[PDB]
Parts: structure tokens; C-alpha cells; sequence
């Protein structure tokens, strides 16, 4: 489940330039997906780190 | 192949004479609006035209017996009313015909200045006037 | 740093709204800060100070300014919320840039939506540009650096 | 835009009041903006932020200024409401113009009526124009562009 | 108008008080305006705006200023009200004049009486004129033009 | 008047306190004014205005300033009230003078007593005179002219 | 006086604290004033004024400023009160001096103790002296002259 | 002193946070002051003054400013409190320095933690440095000198 | 081994003539940002570059019969629109070829100034123009 | 027994030539902090040293064919980065050796000014530069 959702979220960056201004946007998006899963109780750990 | 000189000219202002000693202030001016958005690669601004301005016009002449034309025009001011006139200024050729013409819309007098008197003042008494207006067009064909 | 960076070179990007280059350019950005609400208590016998306790983390609204743009996608999004109560929150990135135009530092703004839209007064006697202003509410932000 | 437009060239038109050219010319227009009232809530266990919810869309009054005109149709309309409580709301259009004097963008102001009318103080020792000011209440506006 | 009038030429006249030329001349006049008090209501199901309703028409006090005059009839009238609670309301006319010294427009002020009287502070180290100020309450006004 | 008088030539005199020439000279005088408190009422069916009614006449305190004088009789009088609650009200006359040093107009201040006394701050780095200030409460005043 | 004295030459002395010459020198002194609290009453039938009655005499805190001194006795006294709630009130004399450096006039400040102590902000980009400020509460004062 | 010290040369050090030279340098420091809360009481028969009593000692927050630093240890500490409610108080020393770069005087700040963090607004049309600001709450301070 | 003189030059501005009497204002300028942290051993500030500026350019020429090029360019301003041009200024050698070139981006005219007239004005009538622009590059190879 | 003259000197700035027409701005300045306590017998203030300042340095030279050293240094500015240099200015003796030396730390160029062109400008075209810096030391042994 988690892999399919992330895969779809990253389709919007497929034809973007491959540089720092894209790498940072991809990271922010993935982290937002995962923080929600953590709050929901799927992921283990006291804090996101 | 030669430029024009600056001493042969005439002024039509609705008075009885067209000869003047000095004419100045025939200028045009536009304001500038500047802009820069934070993401621009250049660290300077882009410029475009704003609103427009005009300068006041100054006319100088010698004082003559029984000629009170400047005062009489000034004295037409009555609260917010004044006689407005079309002012035509022209640079002349050797046949005394126009070459370069400055056309001025809606002029009226802002101030009238008299001469100063001196015991040893061995010179001509010169009076002057300053005019407000609403626009200038330059013709040179 | 040894020589700290200046503040006049930055980029605003939106996620969930169709991109156009004219919606990424802004005159000014403000509101990237935070505070903690506290409460006080006096303990009998302790006369040197009162105790203070944290309660909540608080964030201000994000404010963006620019010259008026007539075909903006961001404004169409604002209108759906303003006129019909259709709300669909977005994420946003604020980037502070270096001389190679790459990020020095960024801010990740989470779950934002429009609360305000205005255009400054017209004046027949002044030479000025028409300026537009947009304000957004959001839940929190994180930083990457 | 690439070069954003200036704000000094515009037109105000009224629907439901006899037209005269002297009632379409104004010195200044203000009040074309909007905001959303919200409420806050604290959820137990969530210590990162408070929740915020929208409640209502809000608009300010529209304000118009010009030099004093003695035979205005708009003022006759204002007087009927002010003096006799006869109210008959009108619609209005605000137009921002381009160099061909055609609209860049317009605002559609819906169901407006007069709430204020005044003239600025007289002063025997100052050279000034007499200025008139009119304020209108309305329900909402839409934009066309 | 095409060229709007200026505001520095005007006349104040009183009805019910013996006339003197020195009581018709003033440095400044203010307070010729009006407003409408309103109330708000939220209708369930309508989320685009709140309703607004008129309640009352409201007028500010009329304020007059001039240099100190010692034998004024207007001041004797003010004193009877101030010192003995003898009140006898008057009517008043404010005239804005043209270049022939005839009215452009006038204001009819109805049923006025004195509520305030003062003279500005004295200062041994400044070169200034002694200035007097009078404020009147009234019911309403009408205009003629 | 035709040419109104200036405000820089005046005299303050006290009744009930031993006279000294140095207690009649002041830098500034203020507080010679009055106002009327009112109440409002809305009458059902009358929508053009609210009614207003007078209730009371009101006067501000009288304020006097001068350079510091060490042997003043007025200050000894102020101290008896300030330090011991011994109150003994006085009357006072304020005179506005003409070029022959005779009164143009006077004010009769009735039943006054001290409520305040102060001296302005000292500053080692500024060149200034030490200034004293006295404030008095009174019941009413009358004018003679 | 005929020529009133200036305010830039004065001395502050303390009783109950070990003396040092560096604790008698100050940049500025303020707070030497007093006022009387009053109450109002309306008597039925009397419409010319309201009655006013005195209740209490009131004094402000005394404020002293100077450049920072590290070994001050006055500050050690302030610290005992601030840190441990050990309070031991002192008396104080403020002297305004003449050209022979003798008092023109003095103020006797009775039963004073510390309520505040601070030092102004540091700024790496400005050329300024570090300034210290002390505020004292007291019961009353008397004057000698 | 005979010549008091200036305020532009100082050092801020932290205890409990890994040291880096770039976290000891600041543009400005403020908040090193204190006050005492009091209460009032009126005693019947005593009309010269009201009594005042101390209740509590009070301190303001400590405020630090500098140019933006991206790898700061102090900011990482602030984030743990801001984002996760993990609080771990620290001690701090403020040093005012002499010409040999040794302390003239120091302040011992006890048990501090972060309550605020912000960065000033960006502006595309101005030449400015990005400035960061941090505010800390603490219990009390002591001085050494 | 010798420096260049300053009197032989030409200006390409989109008009019909390239001869001018006077050219001035070819400047470049940068702002300075200053900083000092309280713990520094030095009691002065450190400096770094800020945003950039450009000066306006002034051109002067003699008035000629049937030449109204200055007015016509100025008169292309229409609210926020104007004809923008590339301005090239060049210092020439003895073969009348470029040596030093100043390249100016996006220029338009801010103001046009006419001459003053005098009865005893035994001189040439000189008109002038002031131009706004967005950037300058200097080439000397 | 005689003072030094002011016309024989050289400047080392990292460029290809050390000859200049004019050098100015080699100044040092300190601020003053004033104080007076109310009890003092004197009615004037006591003074002590504050923070320090430095002036900008101006250099002037003639324009030469294929020498674009001033522009190239200026053009190293990139947002907040610039090439900084050590500037050494020296007054020379009859053997062309240093006598008095001014040592300048961290200089960079603030502005570059080009020449003005004139039809009757019978003179040398002179360019100039203004430099920012962080400190000056004077050596005279």
C-alpha cells in the first residue's frame, strides 16, 4: 500500500530538471505522506527521527 | 548642412506686440515606475513610463510708455476664473517665416514681476511674466 | 555565517495547483515564525519568581504580495473557496537562494488554504502600480537545511 | 504580468440611476477586498497547533471621492434614503482600463445602497478644492477577466 | 463640475439672534455630514454574507471658529444657556459662495443650541492671535441647490 | 474685532493670599473653557434623528506655569492643603490686557483650591530653566467685558 | 525669581548606606511631584456644577539614572531586597545647588526602598555608554527653603 | 566609573549545548532587568499616603539577535522544544568585556528554555541582510563583579 | 604608449543621424551591506556587495531644419507602453573604426528639453534628451 | 631638512599597470562619547573614544587601447561574492624605492565611472574607480 501511494505522488516530477530545486521538493512530499502514516499508528518510533 | 541660430523669433499671446527679449521653459517630462520580483536572476529593477508633467513658461520684455498688457491680463483673475489663451511660439527664417513652432494649450499668468530701481542703474527696465499651461506640441516639418 | 546571506533572492512554489511561471514570482513574503503560549502559577513559599508552563505552539498566517496578474491559477483557487466554500488545502515551499540559484534553506508549509484577498486603492492623481495581496492559513512548517 | 498595469485610469458606472457623464468621474475608489471569519478549537492530545474553521465571508463598504458636483443624480438618490428611509438598491461596475480605454478587468458590485455622505471642512486661510465623499454598503462582488 | 469650486469663500447667518456684521464672519466651519446606524444578522444556510439593516440617521455637532470678539450677540445667547439653563433653539444657514458673492449651494441647519464654548491657551513666549471656538447641537439639515 | 487681539499679555491675581509681585507673573495659563453633558433618547416612529437632552455644566481644572520661585505665598497655601488637609478656597481673576495695560476682558474664577503641584525633571546634560506647575479645582467662572 | 535658576546642577545623598563619592553623582533625577485623588457628587437642584471632594494624597516613584558603576553600595542594598526580600528603608536628600555649590532648595524623601533595577540593551553596531537605572518607592516628601 | 564603559563589546555562552564559535556571536542582547509587584492599602485615619507592600519578583524574557546561521546548535535545541515538546533547560552567561577582552561584569542566567523563533520578512526591492531572532524564558539571574 | 582622446565618437540610437555634441552618464554602481557582532576584537564593520544601480544617459545635439527625431520618439509613449531601443555608443580610431564600445539595453526617453531664446543670443540652438535604461556592458579588446 | 614632494608614487592593486594620475581618501576617523553628571563643578562634558571608521579610496587613470582592467574586476561581483584584494600604495625616493607606505586590507570596487564625450573636448579621456576596504596601516621608518 505505502509503496503504491508514494509512486503515484512522485509522477508529477518525471519530466522536471534533475537538480537541487527538484530533489528538495521530492523529499518534502514523501516526508508529508509518511508523517501522516506515523500519526495514524502504522509506523513505529517515539518521534519521526 | 548648418544648424539654426537662436535670436530671430516671435510670440503670439493675444497682446498688441510680438517682440520679446527672452523666452524659456519649453520642456516635457515623464515619471518612472520601477519593479523587481524576488526570484529574478538580475539584481536591478525593470522600468516603465508613469504620469506626465509640464514646466511653466517665462517671458521677458522691456517696459514701454502706455503699455500695460501684462497687468491687464493678470487682472482678469476672479476667484477661480481667468482668461485662458492659446500661446504660439515660433523660430523664424530669413524671409521671417516659421521654421520651428511650439504650440501651447490653455495658458494663464501665475505671476507678474516688476523692475528694481537704482540711482546708478544705467540700464533698461525689464518686466517679466510666468505662465501655467496644460500641454505642449512641437512642430518641425 | 562568516558573511551572512541577503534576503532579496527567493522562490515560492505551490503543490496541487497547475504551474505557471507567473505564479512563482513575488514582491514580498512574510509570516515564517512561531511562538509558544504559556501559563503562570504562584507557589506558596517561593517568593523569587512565578512558575511558567507551556501549553501550545502557535503560527501566524502567511502573506504574499505582487503586482496584479489577471490569469492567475492561485487566484482561481482562492475564488472557489471565497465564493462557494469549496476548500482544498495545498502544500507550499519557500526557498531562499544562493548565487547558483540553488536553495540555501527551505521552509515546508503544510496544509494551507486562503483566508484573504485584496487589491490596493486606486488614485487618479498618483503614479503607482496596482498591487495584489493574498493571505493563507496553514497548520505548521518544517525546515530543511 | 511581464510589466504590471498602473492604477490611475478607471471608470465607475451605475445601474438604475439616470446617467450623466459627470457622475462617472471619480478622484479615488476604495474597498474592493474580502475576508473569511474563522473559529478556533483545541483538540486534546494534539499539542502542535490549534484547529481553525471558516464561518463567514465578509466585505467592507465601497468608498468614492470627487470634487463637489451640485446637480448629481447619485446624490439625489442618496438623499431619498438619508432623509425619508426610501431604499432602492442598485448595481455598480468598477472598470480598470487599458491604453485603448477598454477594460483590463472589472468588478461587479451587487445590491448596493447609501450609508454615508459628507463634505470636507472649509478653511478661509487655505487654498483648496471642496471635496465630496460617498460610502455604499453592498452584498458581494464578482470579477470578470 | 468641469472645474470644481474652492472652499475658502463662505458666510454663516443666524435666525433668532440680533444681527451684527461681526457675527457673520468665521475662520472655519465643520461638521456638515451624516451617517446611518445599522445592525447585522446571520441567516442559517446563507454563507456568502451577513445581512445588514438600517436603524437611524445620525448627525455630528457643528463647529465654528474665529478670532476673539468681545461684544458678540451669539456669545450672549450661549451664556444664557450655559449659566442659567435657559434654552432657546435657533436656525442657521451656511452658504458656499461664487465670484458674484451669491450662493452656489446652501445648508439649512434646523433647531440648534449651544453645547460648548472655549478660548485657546495663552502663552507669554509666542506670537499668536486669541482664538475662540463654539460648538452647536442640531436635529438635522437640508440642502438647497 | 476688525483686528483681533493677541494672547501674550495677561495678569493673574489672587484673593485671600498675601500679595507679592512675583506671584502675579506667569509663563502660561490654561483651562478657561466649559461643556454640557447630554443624554440620548430614541422615540418610536421618529427615524430621522435621536433626541438629545442637557444634564450638567462641566468645567476643567485651571493650570498655571512659571519658572521656579522659592519664597512663593501661593505655594505655602498649596502646601497646607497638600500636607495637612487644611483647605481654604480662594477667588482668582484672569485678565487679558490692552496696550495701556488695562483689561480688554476678564474671567472671574470662583472658589478655587489646589489639587496638584510639580517641578519638571533635572538633566545634567541639558541647558534648561527649572519649571514649576500648579493646578487648581474651582466651581465655575463668569466673564466681564 | 528675577532670573530663575537652571536645572543642571544638583546632588543626591543617601542616609543608612555607607557613603562613596561615586554614589552621589547622577545623570538625571525625576519624580518629585504630588497629586490629590477626588470624588464627584451631583446634588439635586444644583445644575451649574458637580461637587468635588478630596480623598488621598498621592506620590510617584523616584527615578535615578547614571552610567554603569560596578562596585556601588546602593546596588548592593538593592540586591538584598530584590534577591532575598530583606527590606530596610532609607532616607534621601535631593539638593538643587547655587553657584557657590550650596543648596537653593532641598527635598526630604522619607522611608524609601527599591522596586526596580535595569541596564539598557547592548548593540554591537552603535557607539554608546552603558546606562543603569534605579527606581525607589517612598511615603512622602517635605521641602526646605 | 570615572569614565564609564561602552556597551558594544560582549559575549554570549551556553551550557548544555555543544559549543561552536558561530553560536557565541550576536548582534544584540536585551532583557537583563527585574521588577517587584506590589499591592496597595488605605488605612483609616491616615490621609497622607496609601501603604504599599511587595508581593513578587518579576523578570522579562531574554532576547538575542544575529544574522541567519544555517547549521546552529542552538536552533536545533529550539526545534526539539518547538516541534516535539521536548524541553531541556540550560544555563547561560552574558559577559560585558574590557580592552583585554576579559569580563568587566557578568550575568548568570538560570534554567532557560525557548519560547520564540523568527526570521524577518523578505523584500525583493531592498538591500538587506536576513536577520534571525530567538527569545528565551528563564527563572532568575545573579551577577558577578 | 599614449592614451586615447575624447572628441571622435558616434552614437547609434535608431534615428537618422549619428553625430552628437555631448554624451554623459555612462556609470555603474553597487550598494554596500555592513555588519558587526558584539564579540569582535575590531571596532569597525565588515562589508559585502548589495543590489545594483545604473545612471540615466544624457545626449545633446544642434537643432536642424526638418529634423524632429527627438519629439517623435518621445511621442511613442502611450500609458505604460513605449518603443524601447538598443543604444550603441562608440569611441573611434583614425580609420573611423570602434575602439571602445558601450552597450546599452532597453533605453527610452524620460525627458526632452528645448532651447531658450535670447535677443542677443549669438549662439547655436541646442536640444537635449535624457534616457532610462536597464543595463550597461563595456567592451575594450 | 626638507619635506617630501607629492608627485612620484606607485600603486599595487593586482592589475597589469602601476601608474595612476590621482589617488585620494587615505583617512582614519574615531567617534566621541560625551558625559556629564549633575553634581560636577564644571559646566561642560568629559570625552572618550568610540567606534572607528574608514573612508573610501578613489583612483584615477587614463584610458588605453585594449586595457579593460577596471571593468573586469568590477564584473567579479556575484550577489554577495567578490574578489577581494590587498592594496599597497607607496611614495617613492630618487632610486624609485618606497619611503612611505599605506597598507589597505580587503578592498573591492564600489563604482566604476567612465568618461564624458565632447565635440570640442581637446583633452585625455580619464576613467575612475571607488574602493571599499576594511582597514589602513601607515608605515614610515
Amino acid at each position: 500500500m505505502a509503496e503504491e501511494s508514494i509512486k503515484k505522488a512522485t509522477e508529477q516530477f518525471v519530466f522536471e530538471p534533475n537538480d537541487g530545486n527538484t530533489w528538495v521538493r521530492v523529499r518534502a512530499m514523501i516526508e508529508n505522506f509518511l508523517i501522516l502514516q506515523w500519526r495514524a499508528g502504522a509506523l513505529a518510533g517515539a518521534k519521526p527521527e | 548642412s548648418y544648424p539654426l541660430s537662436k535670436f530671430h523669433f516671435s510670440v503670439e499671446w493675444g497682446g498688441t506686440k510680438i517682440g520679446f527679449t527672452e523666452v524659456s521653459g519649453l520642456d516635457l517630462e515623464t515619471e518612472i515606475i520601477e519593479y523587481r520580483h524576488g526570484a529574478s536572476p538580475e539584481y536591478s529593477k525593470i522600468k516603465m513610463p508613469g504620469m506626465q508633467k509640464f514646466s511653466n513658461i517665462t517671458l521677458k520684455r522691456g517696459t514701454f510708455k502706455s503699455d500695460n498688457e501684462y497687468f491687464q491680463w493678470y487682472n482678469t483673475i476672479n476667484l477661480n476664473k481667468v482668461e485662458r489663451r492659446d500661446l504660439t511660439i515660433s523660430l523664424l527664417n530669413e524671409e521671417h517665416e516659421p521654421v520651428v513652432t511650439w504650440k501651447v494649450k490653455n495658458a494663464w499668468p501665475l505671476k507678474v514681476q516688476s523692475t528694481d530701481l537704482k540711482g546708478d542703474g544705467n540700464e533698461v527696465a525689464i518686466e517679466s511674466m510666468e505662465l501655467a499651461h496644460e500641454g505642449l506640441v512641437i512642430q518641425n516639418e | 555565517t562568516y558573511y551572512p546571506p541577503s534576503s532579496f533572492h527567493f522562490l515560492v512554489e505551490f503543490t496541487g495547483i497547475d504551474a505557471k511561471n507567473n505564479d512563482h514570482e513575488f514582491q514580498s513574503v512574510s509570516g515564517l515564525s512561531v511562538d509558544i503560549d504559556t501559563e503562570e502559577f504562584a507557589e506558596g513559599g517561593e517568593n523569587r519568581f512565578k512558575h511558567k508552563f507551556p501549553v501550545k505552539t502557535k503560527y501566524p498566517n502567511l502573506v504574499l504580495k505582487r503586482g496584479v496578474l489577471v490569469d492567475s491559477k492561485v487566484i482561481s483557487w482562492c475564488r472557489d473557496a471565497i465564493e462557494d466554500f469549496e476548500f482544498k488545502p495545498i502544500d507550499l515551499t519557500v526557498k531562499l537562494l544562493n548565487e547558483e540559484h540553488q536553495p540555501l534553506m527551505t521552509w515546508n508549509v503544510v496544509h494551507a488554504y486562503p483566508v484573504k484577498w485584496s487589491v490596493e486603492d486606486f488614485n487618479a492623481q498618483e503614479s503607482k502600480m496596482a498591487i495584489e495581496s493574498v493571505e493563507l492559513s496553514y497548520n505548521y512548517f518544517k525546515t530543511i537545511v
